[PDB]
């Protein structure tokens, strides 16, 4: 399947929410109940750590302003208030079926 | 996310196969055939009232709880003009119930009333010693 | 390497029921003889009753205070050892033990049925009536 | 916990090395394994999955066939081996253990066949580098 | 080392969690009630309660599906009895209302009423004040309250109203588990679980701010809810020391017929006979005033300080309501929300004949007249209460789903696999 | 019928010698009175709320029966309560110990333990042993 | 029903011919589906109580079967010719009706939750 997203560059100051945002060719509901799409981030020069796992739960040692949501096909992940320590990428990873494929990993100054 | 091949069999697997591999399947199509805005119901009883029946049959020949069990009914080779092994080892089953669809009211009678009824006059009066 | 454990003990009210366990392990439970023994407080150790093998059918004898309660029983296939007690009393309470049994017999001094021997014990199990 | 990598470094083409992931405290035969590859300068492309038992191995279409992995979960350790190397594979290669737990093999009932669980990654290690030149 | 073999144990005491269908079960007849429902299976007087030994088990009393059953059920059974009856259709026309405290009852006079077609029938009627609406165009001159809401409906007047405890069953196989902690906070889990296999009474009483006939927490007085530092999560108190209450319809009301349907007549007020005397009711001064402090120490223990303040809570949702002997009471329970912690209560009473669903949108029931003078008396065991964010109290809304989770708090639905394998020695005989 | 629910595995087995509590007797003992002819005093005197959950109630009283029923019908177990195989048990299902499973565990706990592994088992009983007697038992018959 | 009138040394011969077709009898329903079952349903459970009720008795397939369980005269003392050679199956119901559930307790235990503590 194909998964990429959007927008690459966001070079962005601390103080003020917004959004990225994956988009779908696939439709993604597996039959367990629930969206394989995980969305985590790299460090240059670092590999990279875990978000969130599913869209809507977290994961440890997170601050409460990540938020994500989608339907089946759109998918979104919002910061609010963008914290100062937001560089690096962004990569939306989805886990439907084999191969399974990222984004190109958006990049936040 | 997920996905292996086979492993032990299908449901309806060996339909295509000969007896002697279809012999050692019979617990799938054996279990699945059960389980699986009123027409719900009217379905959900009608499954029921076709496995008591077959369940039924089964009691009475002697032969409940096997799956497989011997009899002491002759066989008539004028119900079978096929060889031995080509019927172990040729035919299919979905083909060996269309030969032997007319006779199968002369086998069901001629098993119950011939030696399950026979073998129990025969087997109360075996006390007395 | 030899466990045994006793479990099951508990307080319980005069004409009440109660069922102690043993689960053992380390040798052959199957064809061993198991031996039930009790120590009441302040008092020594108490044979309570014995189960036998295979070759002696599984025959069970039982102390004259305790014959007609107590119930001695085995399940090989998890090696585990049974004492179903009814109609307690209170000297009925103690500490229970379970202990593999052996049996001794000498040819040219011996008179039957020999001697029955404890080998290994378990920790016991407190029951409080 | 630990995770980290060997036998990395930098080969010809057509040759053929094995590197060597060891993880540390978790155990081990309970879950399933990944490789990816990011290239410098890209994003990340997956390469392979190992099942729990290590009975269900799952690879990339442009890696098909090239490159082997194993387990050994006695030893707790993690190889991908490689073969028929060219210039492109040239990259970062990292051993990543999948986030939840996996179960054992499901077994359909209508169907003898049994299913293998596959969900995404939480630990990457730091990983070694494989580059192909001359 | 013995080489083990599989063996089935068939009986084996194991169950799971599960979702099921229930069905009534009525101890005890002509079969007209909206909520016995006598077409239903006699119980058995067996007492059937097995007690566990070590169980630890979790519950719910918000999560547990028992109660979302019985509200999509008890408005099913409250709507079966509805349907075959006569609708209210051609009542909503131009009235004419005047008075014979100040008049609260309507002499109304609207005159249309098509039993043909050529001739119209001019109408004698008798209303209330929570049923009728005023219009703006003209001098004094009325209409119902809902008739651009929902369709009006008459009840048929050979019904029945009275709650009967109705024993949910379940179905064979599946079982329900009971706690038995009296101090039980209603989500964690249990130590002696008893295990029956149909519950208890329960009496089907609809009301709102308090509950009737209940039931009785013993040995001294519940408090629970789910988030309590939260204000959104409803805290329910269940009580012991049934607090009685007398409410009473001190009329005599006779009834007339009105025949607008075609073999359906039309119930209505004939005359009221005596003195317009308004409904009320009576509650013991002594046991109430000791009731509440019995509360504030238990809310002590979870808000001890800032100590507890009644406060009372439209004329639907803010008022006190219940049924009583078919026929509802909306009260006035502003005297009992007055104190705070640092002879006989007479609460006011208006009567509306025009009730509204749980959802309270898409049908509007109508009470026929009661001939008689009607009394009641119920024990008082229930009362909803909410915070606010020292403490204030308030009674709270009208979500009518919230009564059974105070009786279904011990009780969850589990599904008996009495079939299992276990390893062993003993390999069976080819 | 539950009463030793937190019993052990070892101990569990001595009370199981009354007819599993006498399980299915509590049902021929209800199915005489649930078949109580009342709703043919009346045929119901309509179709009512109750009624159509009853129907749904008595047919997961069937269903359910016969599941348990068939399941010990096709593993030459047939009626009784316990009957052993000639399954070979496998450690990977469980690396317990003997005693664990029986003089130190309950029940329910041991039914999450191989939840996982209990449909293999399943397939494992019947291709292993029921099928596969039944054809060798017809062998010793040829003779 | 044809036995009816038969002593119960007599009747015994008759005993297939009434479980054949207690169940469904012949088939009605001639497939006339054309344009509302819990009587069929009862039916069925009636047949699978007693199944299942001969599957406790150790007694499933037949339809003879012995027993280790004596009789207790304080049921009915009447002696073996004094009814068997002499009384029709009716009224041997008419005998033994108060004491039914009594017999299938004692038969349950003592002749297949006994023979369980056989096994071994
Ligand atoms: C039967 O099968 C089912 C599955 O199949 C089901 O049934 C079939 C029939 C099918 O129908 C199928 O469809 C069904 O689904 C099996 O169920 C599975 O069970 C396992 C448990 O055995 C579940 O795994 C857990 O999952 C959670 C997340 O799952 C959540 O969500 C799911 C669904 O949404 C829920 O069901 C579930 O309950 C959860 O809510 C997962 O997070 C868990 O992993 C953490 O915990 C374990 C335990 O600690 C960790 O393991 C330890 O790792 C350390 C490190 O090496 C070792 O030293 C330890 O030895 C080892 N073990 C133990 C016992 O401690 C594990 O690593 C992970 O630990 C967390 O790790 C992160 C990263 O390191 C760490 O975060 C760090 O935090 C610090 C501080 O904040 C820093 O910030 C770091 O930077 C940061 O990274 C965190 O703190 C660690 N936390 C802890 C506590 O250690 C756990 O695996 C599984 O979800 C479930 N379902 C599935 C589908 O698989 C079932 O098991 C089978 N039955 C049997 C008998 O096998
Ligand atoms: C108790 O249960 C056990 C487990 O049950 C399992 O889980 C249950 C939940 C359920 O799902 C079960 O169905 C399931 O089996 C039972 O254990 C199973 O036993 C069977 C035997 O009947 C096993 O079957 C064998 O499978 C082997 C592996 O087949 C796979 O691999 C083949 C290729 O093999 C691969 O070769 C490469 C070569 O490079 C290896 O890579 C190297 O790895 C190194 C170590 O890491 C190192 O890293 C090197 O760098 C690297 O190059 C690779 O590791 C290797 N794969 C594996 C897994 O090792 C494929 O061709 C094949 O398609 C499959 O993908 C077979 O080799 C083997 O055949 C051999 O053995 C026969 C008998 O021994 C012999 O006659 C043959 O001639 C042949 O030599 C078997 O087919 C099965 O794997 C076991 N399960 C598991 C999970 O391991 C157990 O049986 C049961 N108990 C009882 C009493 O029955
Ligand atoms: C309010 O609650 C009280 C106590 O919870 C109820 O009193 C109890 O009512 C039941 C039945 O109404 C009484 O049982 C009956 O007792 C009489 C005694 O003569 C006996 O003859 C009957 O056969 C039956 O067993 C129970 O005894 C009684 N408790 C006491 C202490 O007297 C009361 O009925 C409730 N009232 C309302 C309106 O809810
Ligand atoms: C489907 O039919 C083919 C033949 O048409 C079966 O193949 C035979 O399988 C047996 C079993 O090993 C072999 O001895 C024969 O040599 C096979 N035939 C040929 C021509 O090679 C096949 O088994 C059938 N499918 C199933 C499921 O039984
Ligand atoms: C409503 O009823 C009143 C009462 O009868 C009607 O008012 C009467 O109108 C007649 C006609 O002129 C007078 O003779 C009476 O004196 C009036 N009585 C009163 C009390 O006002 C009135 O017409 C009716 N209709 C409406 C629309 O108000
Ligand atoms: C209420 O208003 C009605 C008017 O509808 C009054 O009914 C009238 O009563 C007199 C006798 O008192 C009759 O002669 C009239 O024919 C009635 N008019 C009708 C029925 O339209 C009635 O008196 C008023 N008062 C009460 C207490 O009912
Ligand atoms: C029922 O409620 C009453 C009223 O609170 C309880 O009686 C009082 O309980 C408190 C708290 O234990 C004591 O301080 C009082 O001394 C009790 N008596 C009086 C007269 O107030 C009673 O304990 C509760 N339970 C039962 C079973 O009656
Ligand atoms: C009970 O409700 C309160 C809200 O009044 C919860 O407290 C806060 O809840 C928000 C909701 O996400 C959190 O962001 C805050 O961090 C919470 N504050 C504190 C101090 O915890 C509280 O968590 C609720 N408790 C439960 C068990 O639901
Ligand atoms: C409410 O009405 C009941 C009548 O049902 C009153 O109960 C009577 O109370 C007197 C005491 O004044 C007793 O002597 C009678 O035996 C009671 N009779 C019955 C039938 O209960 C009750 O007093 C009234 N008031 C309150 C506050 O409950
Ligand atoms: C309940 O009754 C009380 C009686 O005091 C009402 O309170 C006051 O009633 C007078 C009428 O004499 C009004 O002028 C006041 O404005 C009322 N006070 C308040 C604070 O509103 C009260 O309104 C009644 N409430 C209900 C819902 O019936
Ligand atoms: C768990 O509950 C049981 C319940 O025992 C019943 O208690 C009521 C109390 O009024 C009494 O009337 C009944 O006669 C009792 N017996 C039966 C069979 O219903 C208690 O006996 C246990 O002690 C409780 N366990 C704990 C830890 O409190
Ligand atoms: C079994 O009972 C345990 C108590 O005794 C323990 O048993 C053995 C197996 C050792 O683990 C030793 O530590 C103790 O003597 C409990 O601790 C345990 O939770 C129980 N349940 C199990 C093992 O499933
Ligand atoms: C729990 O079970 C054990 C095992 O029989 C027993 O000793 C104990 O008494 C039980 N617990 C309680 C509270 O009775
Ligand atoms: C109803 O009242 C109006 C108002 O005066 C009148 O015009 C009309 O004729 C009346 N109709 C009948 C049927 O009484
Ligand atoms: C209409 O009747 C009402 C009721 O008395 C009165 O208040 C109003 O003044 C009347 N209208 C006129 C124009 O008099
Ligand atoms: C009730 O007690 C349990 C612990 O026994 C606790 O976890 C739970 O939160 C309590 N209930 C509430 C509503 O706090
Ligand atoms: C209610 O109390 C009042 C006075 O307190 C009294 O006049 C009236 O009769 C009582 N009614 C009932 C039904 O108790
Ligand atoms: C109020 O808070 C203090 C501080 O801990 C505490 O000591 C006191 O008991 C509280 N008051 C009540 C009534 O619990
Ligand atoms: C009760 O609530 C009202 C709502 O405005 C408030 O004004 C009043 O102070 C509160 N307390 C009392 C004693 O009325
Ligand atoms: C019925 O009666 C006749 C004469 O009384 C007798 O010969 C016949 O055998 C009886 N039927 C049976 C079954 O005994
Ligand atoms: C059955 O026989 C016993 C003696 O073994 C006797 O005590 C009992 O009364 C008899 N049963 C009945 C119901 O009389
Ligand atoms: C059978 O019973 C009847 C009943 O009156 C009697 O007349 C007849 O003599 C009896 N026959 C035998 C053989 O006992």
């Amino acid at each position: 399947i194909v998964m990429t997203q959007t927008p690459l560059s966001l070079s962005v100051t601390p103080g003020q929410p917004a959004s990225i945002s994956c988009k779908s060719s696939e439709s993604l509901r597996q039959s367990n109940g629930k969206t394989s799409l995980y969305w985590y981030r790299q460090k240059p020069g670092q590999s990279p750590q875990l978000l969130v796992f599913e869209v809507s739960n977290r994961f440890s040692g997170v601050s409460d302003r990540f938020v994500g949501s989608g339907s089946g096909t759109d998918f979104t992940l919002r910061i609010s208030r963008v914290e100062a320590e937001d560089v690096g990428f962004y990569y939306c990873m989805q886990s439907k079926d084999f191969p399974l494929t990222f984004g190109g990993g958006t990049k936040v100054d | 996310a997920v996905g292996i091949g086979a492993v032990f069999l299908g449901f309806l697997g060996a339909a295509g196969s000969t007896m002697g591999a279809a012999s050692m399947t019979l617990t799938v199509q054996a279990r699945l055939l059960l389980s699986g805005g009123i027409k719900q119901l009217q379905a959900r009883v009608l499954a029921v009232e076709r496995y008591l029946k077959d369940q039924q049959l089964l009691g009475i020949w002697g032969c409940s709880g096997k799956l497989i069990c011997t009899t002491a009914v002759p066989w008539n080779t004028s119900w079978s003009n096929k060889s031995y092994n080509q019927i172990w080892n040729n035919m299919t089953w979905m083909e060996w119930e269309r030969e032997i669809d007319n006779y199968t009211s002369l086998i069901y009678t001629l098993i119950e009333d011939s030696q399950n009824q026979q073998e129990k006059n025969e087997q109360e009066l075996l006390e007395l010693d | 390497e030899v466990q045994l454990v006793e479990s099951g003990g508990g307080l319980v009210k005069p004409g009440g029921s109660l069922r102690l366990s043993c689960s053992a392990s380390g040798f052959d439970f199957d064809n061993a003889w198991m031996t039930w023994v009790r120590q009441p407080p302040g008092k020594g150790l108490e044979w309570v009753g014995r189960i036998t093998g295979p070759g002696e059918g599984w025959s069970v004898d039982y102390a004259a205070p305790v014959e007609g309660r107590f119930t001695i029983s085995r399940l090989n296939s998890i090696n585990f050892l049974y004492l179903e007690m009814n109609n307690l009393r209170m000297e009925d309470s103690g500490l229970y033990f379970c202990a593999r049994t052996g049996k001794y017999y000498d040819f040219w001094s011996g008179y039957p049925p020999g001697e029955e021997y404890f080998q290994d014990w378990g920790r016991g199990t407190l029951v409080t009536v | 916990v630990q995770l980290v990598e060997s036998g990395g470094g930098v080969v010809q083409p057509g040759k053929s090395v094995r590197l060597s992931c060891v993880v540390s405290d978790f155990p081990f035969s309970k879950y399933p394994m990944y490789w990816v590859r990011q290239a410098p300068g890209k994003g990340l492309e997956w390469v392979a999955a190992i099942s729990g038992d290590a009975w269900h191995v799952v690879y990339s279409n442009s890696v098909q066939g090239r490159f082997l992995v194993s387990r050994d979960n006695v030893k707790n350790t993690l190889y991908l081996e490689m073969n028929s190397l060219k210039i492109e594979d040239t990259a970062v290669y990292r051993c990543a253990r999948m986030f939840q737990e996996s179960g054992p093999p499901r077994l359909d009932r209508w169907s003898g066949r049994n299913y293998y669980y596959y969900s995404g990654m939480d630990v990457w290690g730091q990983g070694t580098t494989v580059t192909v030149s001359s | 080392a013995e080489q083990l073999w599989v063996t089935v144990y068939y009986g084996v005491p194991v169950w799971k969690e599960a979702t099921t269908t229930l069905f009534c079960a009525s101890d005890a007849t002509e079969v007209h009630n909206v909520w016995a429902t006598h077409a239903c299976v006699p119980t058995d007087p067996n007492p059937q309660e097995v007690v566990l030994e070590n169980v630890t088990e979790n519950f719910n009393m918000w999560k547990n599906n028992m109660v979302e059953q019985m509200h999509e059920d008890i408005i099913s059974l409250w709507d079966q009895s509805l349907k075959p009856c006569v609708k209210l259709t051609p009542l909503c026309v131009t009235l004419n209302c005047t008075d014979l405290e100040g008049g609260e009852i309507k002499n109304c006079s609207f005159n249309i009423t098509t039993s043909m077609r050529d001739k119209v029938q001019k109408e004698y009627a008798l209303f209330y004040k929570l049923d009728v609406v005023p219009i703006k165009n003209d001098n004094t001159s009325y209409r119902l309250i809902s008739c651009n809401t929902s369709v009006i409906t008459q009840a048929c007047p050979k019904v029945s109203f009275e709650p009967i405890p109705i024993h949910y069953c379940a179905p064979a196989g599946f079982a329900i588990l009971k706690c038995n902690d009296k101090k039980f906070n209603g989500t964690g889990p249990c130590t002696n679980v008893s295990t029956v296999q149909c519950t208890h009474g329960i009496r089907p009483v609809v009301s709102t701010q308090l509950l009737l006939n209940g039931s009785l927490a013993e040995e001294e007085v519940v408090i629970r809810s789910a988030n309590f530092t939260d204000n959104a999560k409803i805290i329910i108190v269940q009580l012991n020391k049934s607090v009685e209450i007398n409410c009473t319809r001190p009329n005599n009301n006779t009834r007339k017929s009105i025949h607008i349907g075609p073999g359906r007549a039309f119930y209505t007020t004939g005359e009221i006979i005596g003195d317009i005397r308004q409904a009320h009711c009576n509650i013991s001064g002594t046991k109430w005033n000791d009731t509440l402090k019995q509360i504030v120490v238990k809310l002590k223990e979870q808000f001890g300080n800032k100590t507890i303040v009644f406060n009372h809570s439209d004329p639907e949702i803010v008022m006190h309501s219940f049924n009583c002997g078919g026929e509802f009471f909306y009260c006035n329970s502003t005297q009992l929300f007055n104190s705070t912690w640092n002879g006989t209560i007479v609460l006011p009473c208006r009567i509306k004949q025009i009730v509204n669903m749980w959802q309270e949108v898409g049908k509007a029931m109508y009470a026929p007249p009661i001939k008689g003078q009607i009394r009641c008396s119920s024990n008082i065991t229930g009362l909803i209460l909410i915070r606010d964010g020292t403490e204030i109290f308030r009674p709270g809304g009208g979500d009518m789903r919230d009564n059974w989770r105070s009786e279904l708090y011990k009780y969850k639905v589990v599904k008996i696999e009495p079939l299992g394998i276990a390893p062993t020695k003993a390999k069976r005989r080819v």
